């Protein structure tokens, strides 16, 4: 503005911003999908109690004694 | 550590995050490492020139994006290097590795060389103090609260059947086959060049899979829905342009059935599985049609599951049911599987400390994983 | 006894089934002048064909349909093909059969679009249109190559084994020498050169079939050239004009082994190639490595064999030898190859007649397409 | 040197300076260089030709005044030096090159020659030991605050429409025009003649420019208004001379939107500003859309902006919200703009030293330039 003042040859009037004036999940509907929550919190501490043994559960190129088993121990 | 175990939904396309104690991932974005396109002079662009998050995601016709998990195999693990420590960074996390448990999830089959590379990130770069990375399947499982089944993990990139039974691996019943609806939508960008669209970009692909994810499905009938008369559904644009659709939103993920289209053989993952049923036992199969495990974002078509139902009954015997698990927020169901395997207690054996790392290594990831 | 029309992306070429050389040879570029409040000139065209543009190309708006071959306006191109007739060979389409030339990833709409102004238009009694490789690889005389095509307006490499389809390898590419030029120009303007109509683009491309080369060590051959004040060598144009150019001649071709000039998101056309080389079985790649067909009239550079042959090269191994295949001709080997093609046995029964596309509408294009 | 730097509100038709910390250019003048309309030979003529403010406002009907800048293209590089001396007089400067930081801005579209000619003159002749050349856009964006936007400029004949995003450098980008107002009064003035009225001289020509900026406008409704019987309100020039204009008053500005008889079919930066739109992307689009600038001085006209507004109403499609940032001082917005980059303490290590200069020359300008 006061720049506008001190320059003569700039002209006022003028809308600056000159706009155009512009005004303003399927797959769960299906006949046989069950989405279902585990009820993460339940199931969590249903199969957390259940202790799980192991004891080197080693498999990769591993050779002697041909079966294996993941989860060897017992708890 | 005694703290918050770090959740992290890494999944080939959408890689998630958060913490075991939270029932809903916090921190989820998809798969995307953004370099400006452009040269900037002026002040007003931030800078970092690897973004993630809002950057990314705003910025999309600017940073030439890549996504780095090839068929989630990534070569280029110094990005995600820097994204996990976007993870680290205010924006997500504001912890260390020393700080916190942390999970990952993992393919089966992968490649040792990138599991071995991951390892020396989180235990040498990284120094978490137990960590222990799997299967997505046994996420999924708790996701399901089963334990008997067929695992049809299939995400982005990535189509895979996993049939464990009670908790039991059986890996020569289980296969994984590294492609998935980012190839759809590929195809979806190959329809776009057959009616002349050069949206190339993977900002472009985003758009693809704007629509991708906007508008397709999957009509059961294949010739019979795709020889008729389409509608062409004028799809609008990130400027909300009109563009029309064919019979290309529902005979797109046909691909994944017939991929002699695209120029390869396979069988449609869902008769893998049947395979893999064959590998499988009698009557303990029926178990396992009855356990029909959904997941993957990408499962995402109306009439999907409902269409591999009619493969099933074109493929399967008579009275031999089968039971659809559909999950809420499949994504967030693998995620909150994590959260209940990393809020495990007795996961002191199934982890892995950061000395053993040092022990080992390698062979102790192999040696301790399957 | 056929109608053998080649529809170059720049220039064009015509004639009928055997012949040898190209009738047509004319510019297959579309202008008018600026119809404005004067009056007519004695009386003369309102649109000008080619060498009627190209002779008063001072005021003759040098437009195209042809959008890298993608035709906006057929109407354009129609009248030229009507006066094409009346001006080579003044035959009516109606008694000879044509021919006709096409690109990979267009649209079916501008191919049915072109069949029925045949049809409806033209009167053929029957026609075919086929890609130009096709052509290329037949005055080769194989059936098993990768057929790098490159119009002026377009790029494709066809990778074939024996005669068959392999479009998930084949790849579009619309890079135009149009394109380099309009780099060209531009470098130019900022060389004191600054020039802004087509008409200066005519020059300025001849000027590219002129002088402007493939070099071997682009930077190292720019600085050298930079030092090297007489390899800027001059020409006094068709103005009192003159020029000077030692870089600029291999400075702008790198533009198609460096999309950043552009900013294309893609790759250089000799790893392009390569990529495309990637989609395939490597051992029979082998015989692709062997069978280096250096195809398209915008091959026709000075050290561009070598040059894309070395980069391919140091992406290859050392057992895979490129053999080029390249003869200079190759320009004329796309009608050629088209014109001997119309000889062909089976070809004399390959056709698409009247009733044989007004009985079946469009739809006969795909079928009929190769 | 660590004193108050030149801004200097630069261009081709009006060139006005004065520093940081001044809000407004200390002396505001347009580009001219006014030599006598008489033989000069006899002794006490209008010699030094150095007419510069008062001395050209002084002499109307004796001096035959040039204009250097013509489009960003300058070659009165001696009658430049002596408006510098000009300047540098205790008129307008009242210190010297050597004694205060200058900076110079420039627009796209300019050769090497100029920038290293007016180098050669500025550290040679003049010696600024704190030096550096700079755009326009960016200077505007400044004075507007914004960093992403599609900015324009209005200047005598400088039209650059590039579409910026927060200070990205975006030479892919670039649509510049080379013309505006200057013709424009060329051809009104052509008009004038036709209905009577001969303005050859400079200074004839200068009174016409003075209506251009007086009495001259956009009418929004161009061929409404001129089927429209116009009523031709007289003019009154410095004679005081009775002249009407009436359709002539907006048709050779509405003519830039529609070059229809002008020869030179230009596009009315709307249409150029499209194919801006079409380098960028829809979702960078919708937002540039919003962000819009103008600049320059034949920006000022009554229905200009409105006019432009209804143009690409008619041009965009539907949902696409458009604003246009254009404040009444486009002109010093570019000095603002300067102000603030002299403010800038990157702006200091961006220019270049007169030692800098003496070391490499134009590569420093064209290496250090940005
Ligand atoms: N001596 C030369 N030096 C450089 N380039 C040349 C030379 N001779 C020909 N060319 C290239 O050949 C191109 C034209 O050949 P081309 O056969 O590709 O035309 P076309 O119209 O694309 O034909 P079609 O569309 O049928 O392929 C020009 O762009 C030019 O770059
Ligand atoms: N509606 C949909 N249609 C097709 N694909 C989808 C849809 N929604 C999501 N997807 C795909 O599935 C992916 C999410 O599945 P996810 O299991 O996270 O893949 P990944 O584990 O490989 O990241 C997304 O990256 C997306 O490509
Ligand atoms: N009211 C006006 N109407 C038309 N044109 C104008 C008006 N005011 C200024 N101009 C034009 O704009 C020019 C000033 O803009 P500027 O950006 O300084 O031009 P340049 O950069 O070419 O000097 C003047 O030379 C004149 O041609």
């Amino acid at each position: 503005d006061p720049k506008y003042a001190d320059l003569p040859g700039i002209a006022r009037n003028e809308p600056d911003v000159y706009e155009t004036s512009d005004l303003p999940q399927e797959e769960l509907t299906s006949t046989s999908v069950e989405h279902i929550i585990v009820n993460p919190n339940a199931a969590y501490d249903k199969f957390k109690d259940k202790r799980v043994g192991t004891k080197g559960l080693d498999f990769s190129d591993r050779i002697g004694k041909t079966k294996r088993t993941g989860y060897e121990s017992g708890e | 550590i005694a703290n918050q175990p770090v959740v992290i939904d890494n999944g080939s396309g959408v890689i998630k995050a958060g913490f075991a104690g939270d029932q809903i991932p916090k921190y989820c974005f998809p798969n995307y490492v953004g370099r400006p396109k452009h040269v900037r002079v002026m002040a007003g662009a931030l800078e970092g020139d690897i973004f993630i998050g809002p950057k990314a995601e705003e910025h999309r016709g600017l940073l030439s994006i890549r996504y780095p998990m090839e068929h989630g195999i990534v070569k280029d693990w110094n990005d995600m290097e820097r994204i996990w420590q976007y993870v680290y960074s205010k924006d997500q996390l504001q912890t260390f590795s020393e700080e916190h448990p942390v999970l990952l999830t993992e393919a089966p089959l992968n490649p040792r060389k990138n599991r071995e590379r991951a390892a020396e990130v989180f235990f040498e770069t990284f120094n978490v103090p137990a960590l222990f990375i799997s299967m997505q399947a046994v996420l999924s499982l708790y996701a399901t609260g089963r334990t008997t089944g067929v695992v049809l993990d299939s995400g982005d990139g990535v189509t895979h059947a996993v049939p464990i039974y009670e908790g039991f691996a059986m890996p020569h019943s289980i296969m994984r086959i590294d492609i998935a609806g980012r190839d759809v939508s590929r195809f979806l960008r190959l329809y776009l060049r057959k009616e002349g669209y050069d949206f190339h970009s993977s900002s472009e692909f985003e758009i693809v899979k704007a629509i991708k994810e906007r508008a397709c499905y999957l009509s059961i009938n294949p010739q019979k829905d795709e020889t008729l008369e389409t509608e062409k559904a004028q799809y609008y644009l990130p400027d909300g342009s009109t563009i029309e659709i064919g019979p290309s939103r529902f005979r797109a993920p046909e691909l994944l059935f017939r991929p002699d289209l695209i120029g390869e053989e396979s069988e449609g993952i869902h008769e893998v599985l049947v395979f893999a049923i064959q590998k499988s036992d009698m009557d303990l199969r029926r178990t396992l049609f009855s356990n029909i495990v959904l997941s993957g974002g990408s499962t995402l078509f109306k009439g999907f599951g409902d269409r591999l139902l009619s493969e099933v009954k074109k493929l399967a015997p008579k009275d031999v049911k089968i039971r659809i698990s559909a999950p809420q927020e499949r994504l967030y169901s693998t995620w909150i599987g994590g959260s209940i395997l990393a809020s495990l207690d007795t996961f002191k054996k199934m982890w892995v400390s950061k000395k053993e790392y040092e022990e080992d290594g390698a062979r102790s990831i192999h040696r301790k994983t399957f | 006894a056929a109608l053998v029309v080649d529809n170059g992306s720049g220039m064009c070429k015509a004639g009928f089934a055997g012949d040898d050389a190209p009738r047509a040879v004319f510019p297959s570029i579309v202008g008018r002048p600026r119809h404005q409040g004067v009056m007519v000139g004695m009386g003369q065209k309102d649109s000008y064909v080619g060498d009627e543009a190209q002779s008063k190309r001072g005021i003759l708006t040098l437009k195209y349909p042809i959008e890298h071959g993608i035709v906006t306006n057929w109407d354009d191109m129609e009248k030229i093909w009507h006066h094409t007739f009346y001006n080579e060979l003044r035959v009516a389409p109606e008694e000879h059969p044509v021919l006709l030339t096409e690109a990979p990833l267009n649209p079916k709409a501008n191919r049915e679009k072109m069949t029925q102004i045949m049809f409806e238009t033209f009167n053929t009694p029957a026609m075919y249109v086929a890609i130009q490789a096709v052509l290329s690889l037949y005055a080769s005389g194989r059936t098993t190559g990768i057929v790098m095509d490159s119009g002026d307006g377009v790029t494709h490499t066809v990778p074939i084994y024996e005669g068959y389809a392999l479009p998930h390898a084949i790849l579009r590419l619309d890079l135009a020498g149009r394109d380099l030029t309009d780099y060209l120009m531009k470098i130019l303007t900022e060389r004191g050169y600054s020039f802004t109509t087509t008409a200066e683009r005519e020059i300025v491309r001849d000027i590219k079939e002129k002088l402007c080369y493939v070099a071997l060590d682009f930077e190292q051959e720019m600085a050298t050239a930079a030092s090297s004040s007489s390899l800027e060598k001059s020409y006094e144009l068709p103005d009192g004009q003159v020029i000077t150019i030692g870089n600029e001649r291999f400075r702008c071709p790198e533009a198609l082994f460096q999309p950043s000039f552009l900013g294309m998101e893609s790759c250089g056309i000799h790893e392009t190639t390569f990529n495309s080389i990637m989609k395939c079985d490597v051992d029979i790649r082998k015989d692709l490595y062997a069978n280096t067909v250096l195809s398209g009239g915008t091959t026709m550079y000075p050290g561009i064999a070598d040059r894309m042959q070395k980069e391919i090269t140091a992406l290859a191994p050392s057992t895979m030898k490129i053999k080029i295949i390249a003869p200079p001709e190759r320009k004329y080997s796309v009608w050629i190859g088209g014109s001997i093609l119309a000889s062909l046995s089976t070809f004399q029964q390959m056709w698409i007649s009247k009733q044989e596309y007004d009985e079946s509408g469009p739809s006969i294009v795909h079928r009929k397409c190769f």
